[PDB]
């Protein structure tokens, strides 16, 4: 019962031409693809890429690998893939990928009686996606993964998602520390290059950034520093050293916070949403120190108006900062 | 000599593409595992490194020989000539076998057809950590493996009697964590190509509080105490009590960011954040208390006389009360 | 100051070698592109040959196969070898150096220029 | 049975075919046409003086040993046929560590026409050296090169040419820009000659003209430096009796300028000359230091010559803001013209 | 002409040779002689708790299947020949990712003497684990081991010995030290037996004794801490009237000790115990914090008990310098001896 | 005319024994080496290494490869290098090295009618060299590349520099941002190990460090802070909070620069020439703050003497620092 299987498998590979695709010189071979996503990690802005691990699967039919007399779906050792024709699928935005290799090559070959071939791989790829950070950290990104055939045009090969919208699974189980996957979408189309028209499958995710981390790290520390600068309004204007030290310390602290954050991100020229907040909070703490410079310069000649400016600043500064926060958050959120 | 004759006759007509008993019964594989070391736990990347001697045992009826020799002890050269199961680690991120000075593999065949195949592996497994109690958190990091292409109707795995063994746990590279114990289970995972037998090993790890006591808790507590020294300074020394009250606020802001560098960028409040945030309240309220005190220096000199007396006692007592609630809830309640 | 000084040149009669040399001082031009340009009276300033740090040689079509450009990186100099000269080649030859921004064959990409050497071909 | 026709053709072509010998060996020069399609112009690294680029690198030549007649005029074959025939040994002269992608399979195509013409493209990620002159940083521009040719065959054996007019033989995809702080103005396509210790080789060159965007450095460095200078001149308005208050203004601004000066060369490679940013920081340092020197002058003359001390303070309220404003007019006009 | 004679001999040795079988299979035990020549003892990493070493790894054994008679008594053959005969499968028990050098060719040599003896050496870059106990950091010494043996052959099949006396079988190149902050005092060579679930395996062990050099940490951490403490005791000499000045003295020095405490732990791996540096910083912080508490006591008794605030100030000028000097004596005498 | 070339080449490799060196069991084979340096970069003190790219050429005669009737130098495909004997040259101080392989393996084989073989590779290597930083950053370094045969002793192989002193070219076109190659040198010698005596060729460069970077980053910030501390001598001695703030800030800042500078250097145990300057600058700012403490402690009982100390410090402190600069910059240059 086993010598029959060896006889059949040897017969299938006898005279098989790995150079010729199925139906060479005839109709295009249809190739169906499934993806099972294992994890997503290393979604980076500094490098503008993400890392994806998947169980990539391709499904097609080769009439030369049809066998009869055995009512079984033969799973063969993956080293036989080196002797068969497999599609030359590649990822266009792929930057650095590999197939896992412990304890053997993470590869599957399963033949069916009618000649249908199932071919699976376990791939980890660092794919590229360029991000728009104008609304960072309230941003919403969209990172894709292009799938295409390098050598075979639409006259030779066709791609489709095997299962329609159910082709890609495992998206709902992905847990990202800093993102939540709002949606995923599957696209099939053709791309025209200088050498012909090629089939393309596209898988795209929509990522929404979580703001909980940035509240504890950049917003709340900046609000408290801005609030603390208003303490100088309840100190007597004759205490020059006390109010200047309070004003200077908060002003330079806000500058240090802004420069520290921008050193952990790519050197982007535009202004992000987190920059508008720190620049807004800088002006509030810069004017409070500038408020005393006016009071200090004027309190010798007249203490009546110098005292009034301090009292008004106890009301205008808290009132306007809350209006600044009202406009900022309603515009972005 | 005659061992060459045995080896040549075994591989005559052998087909390594076909698993043993391909059309008859599932190939049963017995798995052992010796853990050389459980390397560092990377919380930022949510992974850990482990070095093991992975062993597999199965029967192959095509490899029976009759002689006075009972066992053939072969090296890695013959591994590629016979059928080897395609075992892979499901949660692995980056695994590789060792190749210095030769492929670290072992193959032994008994005359009844039993095959023992052992190789040394280094694995970076994936482990998702829940850091809501950091740095008083406990984790159970798994290590799963199965067959890539053979379903449960063709390949079945099974633990042996002494399945997972460890050597000296002290030599391991665990700095922040301590190894508590391990469990091993067996399940069935239904994928889009079939049902597979998945073997799991879980390592229980408890974080060590010592590093973060020196790094974050002690510096934050001393900064809070520093803000209390202002209450014993004369209320007329406005520059003195303001510089002492404005530097503590800045220092706590610096101590807040450094504590968050070890963790990943999670969007919830850990137990470390709940301590640094409250330490921010005490230093901030100390400076606010002087602002109230200074405003009443001339208007109500009597009222400002009793304000510093109560702050000298209430502030140390309230902080000592907060530590009691914090530490009991995270060391005896959770 | 950074100056490009050009020596050599002169009068030749219906062909014959006339090597033209350029000496640069005040700045090390190892990482720059040193070129040679020609300006016949009233026509235009024309690109002849350039060589960059990687010893790659570029030539103009009208002079390719006749003029050979070389550079001496230790002496910060570039020398052009003129062979088979013709009365059409009578002009003023200029020495230049630059970074080749928007093209190594454009005179606007060289920030340093020499004063020129007269080469007269009598026939 | 249908593909056995092409099995015979392929077996017939490779029968007695020697892949160690270039086409037309000993008789003529093998001409190789080339063009590049840039799928993505990657990030530029100022620290390493390099850049990344992803290309469809296409080559074409004529091999008369591969002429056939059959049902099809063109054979779109597997990329493993490339290892069976002769292909050019093209390398990148300034490349550093490039990748020939082979996921999931070797990203190559090979097409043979019936007359022997071969088309052979591959997908590469090239990391090439790009020397930079950073004297006008961050208002500088660069011409990053990309040079390639044969490694073993001199120009008497193998020569390279552009498939089309050279300006149209390198094409950059519209959506491929992976640049963050640079702008790709355009590219220039040329061809050269190199003479080595082994012979003369043809070199095909492309120069990509990149201009840096100053926006990041205005926020990160220039704005903090300007506000620090203005902050120090606020001290001129405090009354002369605020000696502790005016000292804190003087010392804290000087300390800040030192931090900004150190923090402004983090990205740059360590170079021995002054960039355009180092001149701005140095001058802004002079204004901040001179504002503290002025206070020590005013503080020195108080209680001895009160009339002169007031005179110094009144003039500094004008001279310092005016001089710093005029300096910025000269600085920006000098560098933004280029 | 004479090369055809050597080709016949090599083809006869490999005629029917079986590299799946160890020499003396079923008759004796294969004895493998080993010596190591350390060309460079590479850097030691405390964060990874490993170290690198580059060696010439030499192995020798007898194989009676490879006897020959000819004009030469030794055949110094190409390293390609080593893949066709049997070689020991030696691995490093604590070895992490290691490198076999392949530039420009596989760095191996094979030599066959006429009696069958084989010499087989290779150039490696071995990265091995070194457990470290940092309780005495930075005044700690470690014994970094290097263990190796067979993987698939038990002690009844393959045994390992040293070519010479064990002490003289590991040789270190005189000028090869690549250590920055360690001194290689010496090494110890020993052999033993290890036992697993698959059998008993001979293991060869080499311990390298490394002592850390404290010069870096005197200027990086000890001197700033010692100077900050001394700076904080200048406050005892300022007059009690200048309250704002003495508060700036106490606060800045307390904050400075925090900055030095945080930075000093960056170098170390995140261990869960307190090193010898942690206890020095903790006491130095206690002295700085006590100086600020002393001022708050003096400021409190002023205007109420002025004579009491002077007695505390005068005695503090003697107690603080004395106790710090005493503490330094006890600290440095304790840790330098052990 | 081309089938003759294929017949000639196939005749040479027929019976060719790759396992045997040329003139096996006879006179040593002479191999001449040429190096064509492409670039030097990444001269790192942290890792104590440098990266070098070169065109490495080897030249030797193999009589088994001598052909007749073809008046050409056969330039063969680089894959023929896997069938001929090539020397087993390696680099002793080599930590990491690769042969470039885009688009194919950067390798050249070229035979000559008399049996001469030219074998060229394009190699990027990260060699090792230990740097003595006791004079850093005004120091010179000598970083080498060692070239040796692994298996063959001087009874089998000989190494010579082909072209004498002109064997290595391309040095004068190198522009390191932080160094400058003063000189390069070529040495030939034999090295004796336990297994025999082996030939060695050594290529060495002498790099002198440019100080222009360190003036802006390290020396100038230290000098300006020291000058900043002398402003205290022009402030009235009764202004304690003013003069203490100036004295404290300079001392702590001077410590900060020294700690920051040591971050990006190997943890060497000696004192560098830059540390002597930072420690020297620290003493001056520490003696400036220590000077005020004496004035503040003494200006009550003896106000006249307090004024004199402030006036003498205005001359001694600038004079002593410039004298220190004179001794420092003349000992290290
Ligand atoms: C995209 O392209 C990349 C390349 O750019 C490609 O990666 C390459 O993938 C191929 C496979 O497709 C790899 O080739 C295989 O490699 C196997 C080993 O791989 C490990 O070791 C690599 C280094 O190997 C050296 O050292 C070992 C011993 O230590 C030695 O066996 C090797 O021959 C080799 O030795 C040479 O080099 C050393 C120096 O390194 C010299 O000292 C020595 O003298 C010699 O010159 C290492 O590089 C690998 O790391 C890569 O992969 C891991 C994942 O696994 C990854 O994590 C890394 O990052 C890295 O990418 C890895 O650790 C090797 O065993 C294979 O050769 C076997 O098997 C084949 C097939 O059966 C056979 O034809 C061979 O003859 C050979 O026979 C084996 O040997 C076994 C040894 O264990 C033995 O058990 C078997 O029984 C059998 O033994 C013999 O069998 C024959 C025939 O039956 C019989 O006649 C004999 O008597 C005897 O019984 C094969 O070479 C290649 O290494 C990869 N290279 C790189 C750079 O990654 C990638 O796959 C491509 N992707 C796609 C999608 O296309
Ligand atoms: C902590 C900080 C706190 C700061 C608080 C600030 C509060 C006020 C807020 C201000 C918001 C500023 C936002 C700036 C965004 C970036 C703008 C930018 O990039 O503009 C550039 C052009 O502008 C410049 O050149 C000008 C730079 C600034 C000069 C300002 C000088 C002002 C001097 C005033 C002196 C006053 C003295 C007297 C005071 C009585 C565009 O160039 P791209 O298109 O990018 O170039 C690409 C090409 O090169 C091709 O590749
Ligand atoms: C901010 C900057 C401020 C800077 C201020 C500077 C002021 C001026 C002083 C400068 C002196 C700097 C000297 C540094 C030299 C380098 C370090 C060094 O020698 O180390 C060692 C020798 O040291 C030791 O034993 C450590 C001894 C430490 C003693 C400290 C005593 C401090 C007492 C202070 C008391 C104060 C009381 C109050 C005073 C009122 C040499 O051996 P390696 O090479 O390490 O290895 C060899 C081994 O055998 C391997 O095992
Ligand atoms: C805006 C926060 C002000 C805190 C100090 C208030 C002091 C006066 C209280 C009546
Ligand atoms: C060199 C330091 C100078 C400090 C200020 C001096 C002011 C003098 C006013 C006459
Ligand atoms: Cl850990
Ligand atoms: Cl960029």
């Amino acid at each position: 019962n086993m010598s029959f299987v060896k006889e059949t498998v040897d017969k299938l590979l006898k005279g098989y031409d790995i150079r010729l695709r199925p139906d060479f010189g005839g109709p295009p071979v249809c190739v169906g693809m499934n993806i099972d996503i294992a994890s997503i990690d290393m979604v980076s802005e500094v490098n503008m890429d993400y890392t994806l691990t998947m169980y990539f699967q391709q499904y097609w039919r080769d009439k030369r690998l049809a066998y009869s007399g055995i009512p079984l779906n033969l799973t063969l050792d993956n080293r036989v893939a080196d002797q068969l024709w497999v599609p030359d699928t590649y990822f266009l935005n792929d930057k650095k990928s590999f197939v896992h290799g412990v304890t053997v090559k993470n590869r599957m070959i399963r033949l069916h009686p009618d000649g249908t071939v199932l071919y699976g791989l376990r791939i980890t790829t660092t794919a590229a996606c360029m991000m728009d950070l104008r609304r960072y950290p309230l941003d919403e990104q969209n990172c894709t993964l292009e799938i295409e055939s390098y050598g075979y045009t639409t006259d030779d090969i066709e791609f489709y998602w095997r299962g329609g919208d159910k082709a890609v699974t495992g998206v709902e189980r992905i847990e990202l520390p800093q993102f939540s996957i709002v949606e995923h979408r599957l696209v099939s189309r053709n791309v025209v290059f200088a050498t012909g028209a090629y089939p393309r499958l596209s898988l795209s995710f929509r990522l929404k950034r979580n703001i909980g981390y940035f509240i504890l790290q950049t917003y709340m520390p900046s609000i408290l520093i801005t609030i603390l600068s208003w303490v100088s309004f309840w100190i007597n204007y004759d205490a020059s050293a006390a109010r200047v030290a309070l004003g200077i310390t908060t002003v330079l602290t806000m500058t240090t916070i802004n420069t520290h954050l921008r050193e952990t991100l790519p050197k982007i020229p535009y202004v992000k949403a987190i920059d508008m907040y720190l620049m807004g909070c800088f002006v509030f703490v810069f004017l409070a120190l500038l408020e005393y410079a006016f009071v200090n310069y004027i309190f010798f000649s007249q203490p009546a108006r110098a005292a009034a400016i301090d009292r008004w600043s106890r009301i205008v500064f808290p009132f306007t900062f809350s209006l600044f926060n009202l406009v900022y958050w309603l515009y972005y959120v | 000599g005659d061992v060459t004759v045995i080896l040549n006759n075994l591989l005559e007509g052998y087909d390594n593409k076909l698993r043993p008993d391909i059309g008859v019964k599932p190939t049963l594989i017995h798995t052992d595992m010796y853990v050389n070391s459980i390397g560092p736990v990377n919380a930022i990347n949510m992974e850990y490194t482990i070095d093991i001697f992975f062993a597999q045992t199965w029967y192959d009826r095509r490899l029976k020989f009759n002689s006075t020799i009972k066992v053939l002890r072969l090296n890695s050269n013959m591994v590629g000539k016979i059928w080897i199961p395609d075992t892979f680690f499901r949660n692995s991120k980056k695994a590789d076998a060792h190749w210095i000075t030769t492929p670290n593999r072992m193959l032994r065949i008994w005359n009844d057809g039993r095959v023992l195949y052992t190789l040394r592996l280094t694995i970076d497994a994936e482990c998702q950590l829940q850091l809501h109690n950091f740095p008083m958190d406990e984790h159970s990091c798994p290590l799963e493996f199965s067959s890539y292409g053979y379903p449960r109707e063709e390949i079945v795995y099974q633990w042996k009697r002494s399945s997972v063994e460890v050597g000296d746990t002290r030599s391991w590279r665990l700095y922040q964590f301590s190894f508590v114990g391990l469990r091993n289970t067996t399940e069935v995972v239904k994928t889009t190509s079939g049902d597979y037998v998945v073997m799991s090993v879980y390592f229980d790890l408890s974080r060590r509080m010592g590093y973060f006591t020196i790094q974050t808790y002690i510096p934050c507590t001393l900064i809070v105490v520093l803000s209390w020294v202002s209450f014993w300074i004369n209320k007329d020394a406005v520059p003195a009590r303001t510089s002492l009250g404005i530097t503590t606020v800045l220092t706590m802001t610096t101590l807040s960011t450094i504590a968050r560098k070890s963790l990943p960028k999670v969007s919830y409040v850990t137990a470390m954040d709940l301590f640094v945030s409250v330490c921010f309240i005490f230093v901030f309220s100390a400076l606010v208390e002087y602002g109230t005190l200074h405003y009443f220096v001339s208007s109500q000199p009597a009222r400002a006389a009793k304000m510093d007396s109560y702050a000298r006692i209430f502030f140390p007592t309230a902080f000592c009360l907060f530590n009691l609630v914090y530490w009991v809830s995270y060391l005896y309640l959770g | 100051q950074v100056q490009l000084q050009e020596s050599g040149g002169g009068l030749v009669q219906a062909g014959g070698s006339l090597r033209v040399s350029c000496a640069a001082s005040g700045r090390t031009f190892t990482t720059y592109i040193m070129a040679w340009f020609r300006q016949a009276p009233g026509k235009e300033r024309e690109f002849l040959a350039a060589m960059d740090q990687g010893r790659i040689q570029y030539y103009g079509d009208s002079v390719r196969g006749r003029f050979t450009i070389s550079r001496d990186y230790a002496k910060n100099s570039v020398d052009l070898q003129l062979d088979g000269l013709r009365p059409e080649d009578t002009a003023v030859y200029y020495c230049a150096a630059g970074a080749g921004f928007w093209g190594l064959r454009t005179a606007s990409s060289y920030h340093y220029w020499g004063q020129g050497t007269q080469v007269t071909v009598s026939s | 049975d249908n593909t056995t026709v092409f099995t015979r053709i392929l077996d017939r072509l490779l029968d007695g075919y020697d892949n160690r010998l270039r086409p037309g060996l000993g008789e003529r020069v093998t001409e190789v046409k080339t063009d590049i399609f840039v799928t993505s112009f990657g990030p530029v690294s100022d620290h390493d003086m390099e850049y990344t680029i992803d290309v469809f690198f296409r080559q074409s030549w004529k091999d008369e040993r591969l002429k056939f007649k059959g049902p099809m005029t063109v054979l779109r074959l597997n990329n493993l046929m490339a290892s069976k025939i002769w292909t050019p040994d093209t390398f990148f002269h300034n490349g550093k560590k490039s990748v020939a992608h082979n996921m999931t399979m070797p990203n190559k195509l090979l097409r043979i026409t019936e007359d022997g013409t071969l088309l052979y493209t591959m997908r590469l990620t090239v990391r090439a050296e790009c020397p930079m002159h950073l004297e006008d940083f961050p208002m500088d521009a660069h011409a990053c090169p990309l040079k390639f040719g044969s490694y073993a065959y001199t120009r008497a054996e193998v020569v390279y040419e552009w498939t089309r007019e050279p300006a149209r033989s390198v094409v950059v995809a519209e959506d491929g820009s992976r640049l963050n702080q640079y702008d790709l103005l355009g590219q220039t396509v040329d061809s050269g000659i190199v003479q080595s210790s082994t012979g003369e080789y043809v070199v095909m060159t492309t120069h990509f003209h990149l201009k840096r965007k100053i926006g990041y450095f205005v926020i990160q460095t220039y704005l903090p430096c300007i506000m620090t200078v203005i902050l120090s001149q606020v001290s001129f308005w405090l009354n002369r009796e605020s000696v502790p208050a005016r000292t804190v203004f003087g010392v804290t601004t000087v300390l800040t300028m030192t931090t900004l000066s150190i923090s402004a060369r983090n990205s740059l490679p360590k170079v021995a000359y002054a960039t355009a940013m180092d001149w701005f920081i140095a001058v802004c340092y002079a204004f901040v230091f001179s504002a503290l020197i002025e206070f020590a002058t005013v503080n020195y003359f108080t209680k001895s010559q009160p009339a002169r001390a007031a005179k110094i303070d009144r003039l500094s309220r004008i001279a310092f803001p005016l001089l710093f404003g005029i300096f910025n007019l000269v600085y920006w006009a000098t560098y933004l013209n280029r």
